[PDB]
């Protein structure tokens, strides 16, 4: 569904929780998914900063 | 796949069939709850016979009648399927019947029904499912002959055509059997190969599987492989975050923190005595892990004083002296004690000396074979 | 081949050290820490 | 293109989703496919795609 910005934020949170749990490959996979979704919509400065 | 039988049942029964833990009544409540839920009248009778329990006739009769009615209706449906429906549904009827026999606890009847279903069925996937039910019965009843025969059957089927999911489930079954028969090396291999894709939730939850993988890997893997595949394992660290004691055990060994390591090994010994699959391995596992810790400490020393060893391991000097003497006598450690002035010299063999000894051993074996062959043939 | 009939006639690779009888390692270590 | 020189002419249309399912099976045989994976769905997702 819609709100791809919320989808990007949730995927970023997934990646961040994987990083905190030490599952680094899964954290990187979630990060890459979040970046792929983010480079298809408007990313406000805050969201772009969080992704970066 | 389904829980049939729930191996938690066997876990509870074994854990109950142990001194100093009989009649705690929590284990008994859990097991009775499961038995009443699944109407295991025959398994209940077997448990009563084994443990000399006060049989509750009132509820036993109800379970017997429920099981008898279920069996009769399943058999009637099977006969109806034979009379009207074709093989495609007769197979399902027999299969459901056999599943119900396993659920109740009719071992021999379930095996016979599954053999008939296997003979009838031609679908490769359903053949694999039957073989996996047989393997789970084998694990539940710890019948090594059936377990190994059905393991070979499953491997043969996979070679004759299989898929990744059944391959992984068979890998987990093989690892469980290896842990049962004390083949921790192969158990480590299988468990680490299937750790990232554990799907067999019918045997044990992912946390228990990860604890087993950690234990077996620690006892089977050298330090480099351990660091590469356990200490640096993403999917193992993720679960070890939830499991704070297994992590302390593993990292106490890895980071050469030996007092904490013996603490963790004692708690592991207790846990894994209580366990049902590792139960006839706790003494051996503790002994081997102690030997691993001693060899690890001595690996970076040429002369280690007993006082320092005792302080490092958080024990006394008599304890370390006795353990070291026992393991050196058994030949498991490369070190010689010196008690008049307490020091543990390290007599590790040089590379060339070890090579010479290996050459002598292997050449002796090969020369014995050559001598036997020559004397067989020259006459 | 020849048979010496003239002379009347755990899956594991178990080890000698396994047969020893001693307290559980947990008990041993508990006593050690207790007295030290 | 005259007959006698080229007696027969075989056209090779792009697969019709059934040939695509066949090609997916052929090229995924040597692969660790997870359960619940639907090569038919992938074939449908690939319209007018060549082998």
């Amino acid at each position: 569904m819609d709100d791809k910005a919320l989808l990007v934020e949730v995927q970023l949170l997934e990646s961040k929780t994987y990083h905190a749990l030490s599952n680094l490959p899964k954290a990187r996979a979630a990060l890459t998914s979040a970046r792929t979704t983010a480079n298809a919509i408007y990313c406000p400065p805050k969201l772009q900063a969080t992704l970066d | 796949l389904p829980k049939n039988p729930d191996l938690r049942i066997a876990q509870l029964r074994f854990l109950l069939s142990l001194p100093e833990h009989r009649g705690d009544a929590a284990v008994r409540d859990e097991l009775m709850a499961a038995v009443r839920d699944n109407n295991m009248a025959p398994y209940y009778e077997a448990l009563c016979k084994s443990l000399d329990w006060q049989i509750d006739v009132d509820l036993l009769n109800k379970m017997k009648k429920a099981n008898e009615d279920e069996l009769k209706r399943l058999d009637e449906e099977l006969e109806d399927a034979e009379k009207n429906l074709g093989e495609s549904e007769i197979r399902d009827a027999m299969m459901a019947k056999a599943e119900y026999l396993c659920r109740i606890g009719d071992k021999e009847g379930a095996l016979t029904a599954f053999r008939k279903t296997y003979d009838k069925t031609v679908a490769l996937g359903h053949r694999l499912d039957i073989v996996f039910y047989l393997l789970r019965i084998g694990l539940f009843y710890m019948d090594n002959d059936l377990i190994t025969r059905n393991t070979e059957k499953a491997k043969s089927l996979i070679e004759e055509g299989g898929d990744w999911d059944r391959r992984n489930r068979l890998k987990v079954y093989q690892g469980l059997y290896c842990v049962a028969i004390r083949d921790f090396k192969q158990a480590a291999e299988l468990f680490l190969d299937t750790v990232s894709t554990f799907t067999s939730y019918e045997l044990m939850d992912y946390k228990t599987f990860v604890t087993y993988t950690v234990y077996v890997s620690m006892i089977a893997l050298e330090r480099p492989d351990l660091r590469e595949k356990v200490i640096k394992g993403a999917e193992i660290l993720e679960v070890l975050h939830s499991l704070p004691a297994v992590r302390q055990y593993l990292f106490s060994l890895y980071e050469c923190r030996y007092s904490v390591f013996f603490q963790s090994l004692a708690v592991v010994e207790q846990e894994m005595k209580k366990d049902w699959l590792f139960a006839p391995h706790y003494r051996y596992y503790v002994r081997e892990m102690r030997i691993h810790a001693y060899s690890q400490l001595l690996e970076s020393y040429r002369s280690l004083t007993l006082g320092y060893m005792a302080e490092a391991f958080g024990v006394g000097v008599e304890f370390i002296d006795q353990e070291l003497s026992r393991f050196i006598a058994a030949g498991r450690l490369h070190c010689k004690i010196d008690k008049v002035n307490e020091i543990v010299e390290t007599n590790r063999p040089d590379s060339k000396n070890w090579q010479y000894q290996e050459t002598i051993k292997k050449g002796d074996l090969l020369l014995n074979r050559v001598q036997k062959l020559s004397r067989v043939i020259n006459m | 081949d020849d048979e010496f009939e003239e002379f009347p006639a755990h899956v594991w690779e178990d080890n000698w050290d396994d047969d020893n009888v001693e307290d559980d390692f947990s008990n041993q270590l508990r006593a050690e820490l207790e007295k030290h | 293109l005259r007959p006698g020189r080229i007696d027969r002419k075989i056209e090779f249309p792009p697969p019709n989703e059934e040939a695509r399912l066949d090609i997916l099976k052929i090229h995924s045989r040597k692969m660790n496919l997870t359960r619940g994976i639907n090569l038919r769905k992938i074939a449908e997702l690939m319209p007018g795609a060549s082998g």
